[PDB]
């Protein structure tokens, strides 16, 4: 008897279920979806092809990367889900993101990134900074070559907030997404002022006065629908002309 | 220097600076393991690196690092040091240190304790000297209690009066009194200040010798009763009663009086049973009459100079005596070999009170070791820090020669070829002293600096020929920089057409005068026309080396380019003095006449805080007048300590910034007048 | 000015305790030719230093942190001041030398409301886009993503060095060895050899050519 088949089935079921039924349920009471549900909503039905699903640091490595099609046009996506486990943008997470951008820039298709740092340990090893630097280098390299879109769907903190800023467009979800480099507690420790997380880095702050985000949407489903509608506007690469659609 | 003789294996040098380096050097040169103590700040100094092993002894202050009796004792304990060498100062003349060292088997390299408390106090030293049939300054033995007693003593000891605080030292508590009212008020104020300075609260009144010469005799004695006198030393150039320039042989003295003084010093040493190297200081008047004044029961600071004439290593002799070996030299063996002159290079500004201590970090430091007959004793290296905790002396420079003139010329050359960038030194004062006419002739007293510079030090007053040479050198350097600016690499796309200007016509502003200069270049040779005078300057024109050697009309000169700006400002160290010049082209000079003078002095009586923060330490006290570039306080802000400097020379009215008080940007720190 | 001149003054310039500051202009003056340095914006955003100097006669652009001012923390003004200088130096084939002592980004609500993210991204882009030779020396500190900002090895930094007092970590592993074992720094050099090392690197990297995908122009986070 060979255990390879049962091991593969167990690995696939663990990757799909992620951290278990309790973790997805807890994600659901917060009014937010999971990485795979967001990918399924964003892409065309039955068009998602995942990459490096068996790469470990625990399968999945808290990021789901792959390629899909929106209205028949190719796109490359990655989605972050750190609530299940991991809590570190250091190991195979950064490598998977870098590889998916490398494929996108080779083929010449846009990159869409669903950023959700969630519960991530910002006190992990030095590999996180190296991965961040590699991701920043790839965003700078791809700038002006292929479009890059960022959708912040959760609390993003630390040095990871520079990758969305280097992309062409940045969108947020109201009441569930944040962008800030330094947490409110450290701000109180240093500056000595009482500030809450929502008014320090919420969607309203970054869409009304900060000038960092471009638009804010009501919830995840609305955000993904508007993301598809907006993606229908752009060309796939700087080598292509502005898209032309049927007109009435 | 024979290693066959058995000697102490481990010696601990309980000192810092150049003396520790010298002791370590002479111990290494005879094959002895060395241990050096240091504080936290001096963890990377020269003496710590020269030693075989080192141990930290405490914090920055000397009261808790180099005077921490226990810490040194356990430092000896761990390293099982067989001997201890205190150098000079610190614990060199401490009786408790000698007793505590004698408690263990470790031996103290220095004079016996009994001599230390015999010569520590001035009154008992004078009484013993009078019992030792040696000449003493006229005066009244005993301690005067009241000003009326002081004036009664002054009635018979002569109209001049010298008041001196008992014990202590370092040029403190010594004052001159002329009149009876002067006598009484000086006595009262000295009695008041004795508690603050030393706490001994004992005073002495003596006859003040007018125009005295502070001669010094070095004495070496062993434990077998053999005492030798090694020539003499002259220590006359002093400010704040501190020696600056010393000469090994005394040009005033002759063989007979030198022998008399040496015999008297040896007799005094025998009367105390001295068993190490010491010094006896005399005040010789104009009539070749010497009177004893103080005996330093330790190694002298100016000891190396008398090592040059005699050729003896004093520290080696002290080590051998401590080992117990007898002296290997006799009185007839001692003889004078040439002349030797040395100077103390301090980190002080010579333009203020003949020297005011300065602080900073040395960005550049180079010694003229390659010059002939030059020896440098320095505990300083590039990147060293001159703090407020220790003596700000940088180095001791020694030059020897066949005669006095050769030594003085070598000293001038060494001072010219000695690089210090980062702090303010007193090299200009040293050079002016050594080239002064009176010093060369040999007529010097203890008031040389006072009467030679009544108002104060102003710099080198340069003559017409020297002024022309300086202007020619500055103009040639400016033209050399301009010519170097035009040397680019080949572009092969836009070739550079070098301008063919033949004569540079320049306006040079020096002090408050403007001179017209015409400079022409002929390769490495510049022809300079300064107001009709024709000069010829040749040099290698290396614009990057700190030292530049030029030849003006055959005369060899060494200059330094301290500063250089695109606006024409230039700072040139020439003949030991830093001169500021402003060089412009003729067209630029003509167009500069239309530039309105801009007033920027303002008032600045209020020092607004540059950055927001919370004051946590205060270095100074309110009401203490300070000059520019001096520490004020330490502010903590975002886990960072920031230290600022005083803004204006004005007297500090009140230090508003204090510990526990938050001071944001734009708030008064220190009130100034 | 010889290219192999030693600078022993830099051995003890960095205080041992991290709570004290020092002047980076002293290091810059010690390293460059003839101790001559043309500073740009000397009185604006004083927590960062940018300027022009010469090494072995070749013009170089210099960027560094200033621990004296605001502990060297990066903010909006310093980021914008540095980014445009780096972009100009890259556009005209001028090599870049960086001295890194950054403890992070300045926290507060004013920085967030002013868009610290955009200007930090400007600095990241300026350092990552440059194709001229760049040499980085870490003096004391590099914390968090700020270490990524100032031309880490992963931003195509050609040669990176660390002094024995350098300390690279995510948050405030108190030595540069985690960086050395992972190749984040090429070597740990003595402070006195710095200038010499840099000169040698500038001799090697003068023929550096890189290849990047075609585009009309990229999208700076302006
Ligand atoms: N009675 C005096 N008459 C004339 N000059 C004097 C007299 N006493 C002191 N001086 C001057 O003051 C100087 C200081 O001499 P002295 O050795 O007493 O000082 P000190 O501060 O105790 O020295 P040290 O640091 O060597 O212990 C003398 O060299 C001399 O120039
Ligand atoms: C004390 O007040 C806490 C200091 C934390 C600030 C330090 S320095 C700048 C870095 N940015 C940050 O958020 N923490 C680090
Ligand atoms: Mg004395």
């Amino acid at each position: 008897a060979t255990s390879v088949n049962e091991r593969i089935e167990n690995k696939r079921r663990t990757a799909l279920l992620g951290g278990g039924q309790r973790r997805i349920d807890a994600q659901h009471k917060r009014g937010k979806l999971t990485a795979r549900e967001r990918i399924s909503l964003l892409l065309d039905p039955g068009s998602f092809v995942e990459s490096d699903m068996f790469v470990e640091h625990f399968p999945g490595d808290s990021v789901v990367t792959g390629r899909g099609r929106i209205n028949g046009r190719l796109v490359y996506v990655f989605s972050q889900d750190f609530t299940v486990f991991g809590g570190s943008l250091s190991g195979a997470h950064a490598q998977k993101i870098c590889k998916i951008m490398d494929q996108a820039i080779t083929v010449g298709a846009p990159v869409i990134g669903l950023n959700d740092s969630g519960g991530a340990q910002i006190q992990e090893g030095v590999e996180s900074l190296a991965g961040y630097a590699d991701i920043f280098l790839r965003n700078v390299t791809a700038s002006g070559v292929i479009p890059q879109i960022s959708l912040i769907m959760g609390p993003c903190a630390g040095g990871a907030v520079y990758s969305p800023a280097l992309t062409d467009f940045t969108f947020m979800v109201k009441d569930t997404s944040y962008l800030f480099i330094t947490g409110p507690d450290v701000v109180k420790s240093v500056t000595n002022e009482d500030v809450t997380q929502e008014e320090l880095g919420g969607a309203k702050t970054h869409t009304t006065m900060s000038g960092v985000a471009h638009r804010a949407f009501e919830n995840d489903v609305d955000a993904l629908c508007n993301l598809r509608d907006f993606f229908n506007y752009l060309p796939l690469s700087s080598q292509d002309p502005a898209p032309v659609r049927e007109c009435h | 220097y024979d290693p066959n003789e058995k000697t102490f294996d481990k010696i601990l040098v309980a000192n810092r600076g150049e003396i520790a380096c010298r002791v370590i050097r002479t111990c290494k040169k005879m094959g002895i393991k060395t241990v050096a103590i240091h504080s936290d700040v001096d963890a990377s100094s020269v003496h710590v690196k020269m030693a075989d092993e080192a141990v930290c002894v405490g914090p920055a202050p000397t009261s808790k690092s180099y005077l921490n009796m226990d810490a040194i004792m356990e430092a000896i304990k761990k390293t099982r040091a067989q001997a201890v060498h205190p150098g000079y100062g610190f614990l060199s003349e401490n009786k408790e240190f000698a007793r505590c060292l004698a408690a263990e088997d470790v031996v103290f390299i220095g004079p016996d304790t009994h001599a230390i408390q015999a010569m520590g106090d001035k009154i008992e030293s004078k009484l013993l000297a009078k019992k030792a049939e040696v000449n003493t300054i006229p005066g009244f033995d005993g301690v005067v209690k009241d000003a009326e007693e002081a004036v009664r003593i002054a009635r018979e000891i002569g109209y001049p009066v010298m008041i001196k605080a008992s014990a202590g030292g370092g040029g403190k508590g010594m004052r001159i009194a002329w009149d009876d009212e002067e006598t009484r008020d000086g006595f009262r104020l000295s009695s008041q200040e004795a508690a603050s300075s030393f706490g001994d609260d004992r005073l002495l009144i003596e006859k003040f010798i007018d125009n005295p010469r502070h001669i010094e005799i070095q004495v070496l004695g062993d434990k077998h009763g053999n005492a030798l006198w090694l020539n003499e030393r002259e220590c006359s150039i002093q400010r704040r009663n501190q020696k600056v320039v010393e000469e090994a042989p005394s040009i005033f003295l002759d063989a007979e009086t030198r022998r008399a003084m040496g015999e008297q010093a040896v007799a005094l040493a025998r009367a105390v049973k001295y068993s190490s190297a010491g010094t006896v200081e005399f005040l010789v008047d104009s009539k070749k009459n010497f009177y004893f004044l103080e005996m330093n029961t330790r190694l002298q600071v100016e000891h190396p100079v008398t090592e040059c004439i005699t050729g003896l290593d004093l520290v080696q002799e002290m080590i051998r005596v401590a080992k117990g070996y007898p002296l290997r030299h006799k009185q007839a063996d001692i003889r004078i070999n040439g002349w030797a002159v040395e100077c103390r290079v301090y980190a002080e500004d010579p333009y203020k009170s003949f020297g005011l201590p300065s602080i900073g970090r040395l960005s550049q430091y180079q010694e003229p070791l390659h010059l002939p007959g030059v020896r440098v004793d320095s505990g300083i290296q590039p990147g060293s820090d001159i703090s407020i905790y220790y003596d700000p002396m940088i180095s001791k420079l020694i030059t020897y020669g066949s005669d006095r003139t050769e030594a003085l010329k070598r000293m001038a050359d060494a001072l010219d070829n000695y690089v210090i960038r980062g702090v303010t030194h007193n090299i200009a004062l040293l050079r002016e002293v050594i080239i002064n006419s009176r010093f060369v002739k040999g007529d010097i007293s203890t008031k040389f600096l006072s009467d030679v510079y009544p108002d104060g030090f102003k710099g080198h007053m340069l003559t017409k020929s020297e002024k022309n040479q300086l202007l020619a050198i500055a103009s040639s350097l400016f033209v050399a920089f301009q010519l170097r600016a035009q040397h680019f690499q080949e572009n092969s796309r836009m070739p550079v057409i070098k301008p063919d200007i033949a004569n540079w016509e320049l306006s040079v502003k020096l002090h408050d005068k403007v001179h017209t200069v015409v400079a022409s270049n002929n390769g490495s040779v510049f022809s300079v026309e300064v107001d009709g005078s024709k000069l010829n300057v040749t040099s290698t024109w290396n614009l990057a080396s700190p030292l530049l050697s030029v030849s003006v009309d055959g005369t060899q000169r060494t200059v330094q380019c301290l500063s250089r700006e695109a606006g024409g400002n230039m700072s040139i160290q020439f003949l030991g003095t830093v001169y500021k010049v402003n060089i412009l082209t003729r067209l630029a000079a003509e167009l500069n006449k239309f530039m309105l003078e801009k007033v920027t002095e303002d008032t600045s009586s209020v020092l607004r805080s540059p950055m927001p923060g919370v004051v946590v330490a205060v270095s100074v006290k309110p009401g203490d007048a300070v000059a520019e570039g001096q520490e004020i306080c330490v502010i903590e802000a975002m886990k960072m300590q920031n230290s600022m400097t005083a803004g204006k020379t004005g007297t500090v009215k009140s230090v508003h910034c204090q510990a526990g008080d938050t001071v944001g940007e734009g708030d008064l720190l220190v009130e100034l007048e | 000015d010889p290219s192999d001149r030693l600078v022993p003054e830099l051995d003890t310039i960095v205080p041992l305790e991290s709570t004290k500051a020092y002047n980076m202009v002293d290091i810059i003056h010690s390293v460059v030719d003839e101790r001559e340095f043309f500073e740009i914006m000397p009185n604006y955003a004083k927590n960062i230093i940018v300027g022009f100097a010469r090494m072995n006669g070749r013009t170089v652009g210099i960027v560094g942190n200033q621990p004296k001012v605001a502990s060297g923390c990066l903010d909006i003004n310093s980021s914008v001041k540095g980014a445009r200088f780096v972009r100009f130096c890259d556009a005209f084939n001028i090599p870049l030398i960086t001295f890194v002592d950054v403890p992070g980004f300045l926290p507060g609500t004013a920085q967030e409301y002013g868009g610290i993210i955009r200007h930090g991204a400007k600095l990241l882009y300026a350092f990552a886009e440059a194709t001229v030779p760049k040499v980085t020396v870490i003096t004391r500190k590099a914390y968090g993503g700020a270490y990524d900002v100032m031309s880490s090895k992963h931003l195509c930094g050609d040669t990176n060095y660390a002094w024995p007092t350098a300390e690279i970590a995510v948050m405030g592993f108190a030595n540069p060895f985690p960086a050395a074992v992972r190749g984040f720094v090429d070597d740990i050099i003595q402070p006195s050899s710095t200038r010499a090392r840099i000169c040698c690197d500038l001799d090697v990297l003068a023929s550096k050519k890189v290849q990047r995908p075609w585009r009309k122009h990229a999208n700076i986070p302006l």
